[PDB]
């Protein structure tokens, strides 16, 4: 096949400055069967650039795209927050049809401590039986980022489940959300829970907490 | 003697160089020629070579029935005159 | 207008077999080339099969053996069937539409989920997260332990979607775990309600969970 | 009467479905009709529209491995 491989695979770019992203294939292709999607989490790709150079319906003026032979590429003219997003070229010359492996853009952006949120257990999930404990770290840069759990005072590193956004589209922040499970016997057995992150913004963890008790 | 595509008393000539509209109105002008008319190539055979060159209206010819919000727009053209 | 819209069966055994409906309107599949594409969870695009005007259907040989690609040209639908299911082909399903030359994808459908797994069923259970005890405050839902994917999650029927974050769905064992935030100006909170309107498909189920101001 | 491009003597009907090579070579067969000779077509009007069509010599007609690449093309049979 076609084998289309796409570089970087992630790109931080500077806001409204020019960025560009390349598609080298493995078999040459007439330009007019080289065309690029951009995808957003959640959402279907959609035809970006059509026939190499071409854009699409909707398709801001700063997007361009250029190539030959093997070697193809999309520009940005100046990154806007909302161009994050994977964008993916592909080829319609021959079978099979072929993607390239993708490349995710994301944007720079001054540096933000993460809002921290603590909750305890509903009385709904409490009264069948079981208890989970939900921390949200919410719209913070750069993208690392770590959680720690304390009950009692003392780390507790199993029943933990975490998720984590992608670069939000207009404040171009991260958010994340952990979720501490127990039953409503070991949760009533403990007082204290604690949440702590670790970012780069502070040398000490952002913490929020609650007393069962309280 | 129509160097192109014949239907319903005209023929067809293709242009290939990728134009903005009004350039491919110009250009068939110049011919003494029109841009096709949407409601005159309504047959599958012909659609098949004109679908995506530009129409009389400034709008691309098609098999459907938009799209309409397209940075620099350039297609090929077809100019069209009386036999 | 154009529209493509698939249907499928969501969920099914490994091993067993998989039939996936693409409906479209606005073109006649007699005039344009359909493909079906997959991307699996947090990965990239595969290209499945063709099918064009004519009839013509050429597929990827990485799937050839396992996968059959049909049409009904009167009824607008196109069909991707599979068979032998494996783990692997979990994944989002799309059809899409061709351009009329050049094989750029022009249309594409929402996309139907399907997950390959002899995992059972199982509807969220949905809990409100509220301040139980700034100028601001946030609130939060937790859809816990179901079974396949998708959710849907939305705070006051659509109308609160600023200040939003709704986690992916993560996996552990059998059991997906999904939450959602939601930050509005303190003052307005608990005045003006807030509510987590979840469905789950799979089993039916539509629950709105109103965040009650409890306390401790 | 020729639904296509009239060239002395000949009719060359478009087909429109992407097809592999000797899929297309077959179409044409199966309709009496050969593809277009890339050395009948390269000094006239029909160019235009012929170019990047598949030619009776296995390749997309011009002005490698090419057993994927799929094309549209033109069946073309004399007219008397």
């Amino acid at each position: 096949e076609l084998v289309l491989t796409q570089s970087p695979t992630t790109m931080a770019a500077s806001p409204g400055e020019k960025i560009t992203i390349t598609c080298s294939a493995s078999s040459s292709i007439s330009s007019n069967y080289l065309h690029w999607y951009q995808q957003k989490p959640g959402f279907s790709p959609k035809l970006l650039i059509y026939r190499t150079s071409n854009l699409a319906s909707g398709v801001p003026a700063r997007f361009s795209g250029s190539g030959s032979g093997t070697s193809y590429s999309l520009t940005i003219g100046t990154m806007e927050a909302e161009d994050v997003a994977t964008y993916y070229c592909q080829q319609g010359s021959s079978i099979p049809f072929t993607f390239g492996s993708g490349t995710k853009l994301e944007i720079k952006r001054a540096d933000a401590a993460p809002t921290v949120s603590i909750f305890p257990p509903s009385s709904e999930q409490l009264t069948s039986g079981g208890a989970s404990v939900v921390c949200f770290l919410n719209n913070f840069y750069p993208k690392d980022i770590n959680v720690k759990w304390k009950i009692d005072g003392s780390e507790r590193q199993n029943g933990v489940l975490n998720s984590w956004t992608d670069q939000d589209s207009k404040d171009s922040t991260y958010s994340m959300s952990s979720t501490l499970t127990l039953t409503k016997d070991e949760y009533e057995r403990h007082n204290s829970y604690t949440c702590e992150a670790t970012h780069k913004t502070s040398t000490s963890p952002i913490v929020k907490s609650f007393n069962r008790n309280e | 003697s129509c160097n192109g595509l014949y239907y319903q008393g005209s023929c067809y000539i293709l242009h290939s160089d990728y134009q903005m509209f009004s350039d491919a109105a110009a250009n068939c002008t110049a011919e003494s020629s029109t841009l096709p008319n949407k409601s005159d190539v309504m047959i599958t055979w012909l659609i098949d070579y004109v679908e995506d060159t530009w129409g009389s209206d400034g709008n691309p010819i098609t098999k459907t029935t938009q799209d309409s919000d397209v940075s620099q727009e350039v297609r090929k053209y077809f100019c069209v005159k009386t036999m | 207008q154009v529209q493509l819209k698939e249907s499928g069966p969501g969920l099914v055994a490994p091993s067993q077999s998989l039939s996936i409906t693409c409906t479209v309107s606005g073109f006649s599949l007699t005039d344009y080339g359909v493909s079906w594409i997959r991307q699996p969870p947090g990965k990239g695009l595969e290209w499945l099969g063709v099918t064009w005007g004519g009839g013509t259907t050429y597929y990827n040989s990485a799937l050839k053996s396992r996968l059959s690609i049909s049409k009904d040209n009167s009824k607008s639908q196109v069909f991707l069937k599979m068979n032998s299911l494996q783990t692997d082909d979990t994944a989002m399903y799309y059809c899409a539409k061709h351009k009329a030359s050049y094989n750029g994808l022009d249309y594409w459908g929402q996309g139907t989920t399907l997950t390959v797994s002899s995992a059972k069923t199982t509807a969220p259970s949905v809990y409100p997260l509220a301040p139980v005890c700034g100028s601001s405050v946030t609130l939060g839902c937790l859809v816990k332990g179901y079974f396949p994917e998708p959710v849907t999650l939305t705070w006051n029927s659509g109308s609160l979607s600023s200040g939003v974050h709704t986690f992916p769905a993560v996996l552990q064992s059998d059991l997906y775990t999904l939450s959602s935030s939601v930050t509005v100006t303190s003052s307005t909170w608990p005045s003006q309600s807030i509510t987590c309107n979840v469905a789950h498909p799979a089993s039916s189920t539509k629950v709105d969970k109103k965040i009650e101001p409890r306390g401790p």
